[PDB]
């Protein structure tokens, strides 16, 4: 239930458990992510799951997270960011979902976390699908289900983090 | 409908 | 969920607000959100907004200081009402028909903060559960929507 999200007495369970929650749900790859109030100490951050850790290097290397659309998305709203070609705009983001591509990571969608004490994070979630209507159509079946997901990873997991 | 791009 | 993105005004947006939570089974709503003064719409009963703010019960209200270290929601039950203060203070709430209802959190992406109080009028609190429970994923869409749309509108 979510409710052993909330149980856990660990990080490395914890982590067990979100990914299974994912895993079940059909993603195929995660992070969860979150910095305390006013962070950009990416390099800190509280991360679990199963994203390439060459990506998840490359992605620090190359400094990303001032590139990626879905991280000043998340700076911004609570509102769920899908990762459309359409937001990667300027030739810089185009290549870096090229990037992430090479790493596997074509469809999916990102949800915004904004914690009770300011943390901040995101939980971001990939598909494996034939094609991006395929994807949109599964990620669009269990979105309610992913929108109550994040705030409950996010309340435990602040609180096994911080 | 769910997708946002702030 | 767009028409409510889409609103021009507060006027028009509480109104759609407001319905939508008609719609879900909610008689009295009360929406709340301080800036990083409130932007405040709803239809709770004006005498009982006084009494509060008068009495000073957001020092005393559990939901308010759940609010502030929590982003899951809260359902009004006689366990959170502790205290002797919390108890007159529920009694009150009664006085002015907040009986059966949950209270979701908001913590907007700039540091706002706020809460989404939604009433349920229900024969007794097992209910008034099952009618929350059975609309809660789409209050948690809701709430996150009416959190981005109204702190854009209000600030
Ligand atoms: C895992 S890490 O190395 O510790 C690290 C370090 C610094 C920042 C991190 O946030 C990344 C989270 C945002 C996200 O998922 N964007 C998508 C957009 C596109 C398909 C592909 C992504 O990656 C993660
Ligand atoms: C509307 S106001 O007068 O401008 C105003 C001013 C200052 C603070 C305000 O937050 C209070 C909101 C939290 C809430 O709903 N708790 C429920 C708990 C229980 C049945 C009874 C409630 O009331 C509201």
């Amino acid at each position: 239930g979510f409710l052993e999200l909330e149980r856990s007495s660990g990080k490395l369970e914890w982590s067990a458990i979100l990914q299974k929650m994912a895993s079940d749900l059909g993603f195929s790859k995660i992070l969860f992510g979150l910095l305390p109030k006013d962070s950009q100490d990416y390099e800190n951050a509280f991360i679990v799951g199963n994203y390439p850790a060459a990506w998840r290097e490359h992605y620090d290397r190359a400094g990303y997270a001032r590139v990626d659309p879905v991280v000043s998305h998340c700076t911004q709203s609570v509102l769920p960011i899908f990762w459309e070609p359409s937001i990667f705009q300027t030739r810089k983001q185009h290549e870096f979902f090229e990037e992430a591509s090479a790493a596997g990571l074509v469809y999916g969608l990102t949800m915004p976390l904004h914690g009770a004490r300011g943390e901040l994070g995101w939980l971001s979630l990939s598909v494996e699908a034939e094609n991006r209507a395929e994807a949109n159509r599964f990620m669009e079946s269990v979105l309610p289900t992913l929108w109550m997901l994040k705030d409950y990873a996010l309340q435990s997991g602040a609180g096994l983090a911080f | 409908a769910h997708h946002h791009h702030a």
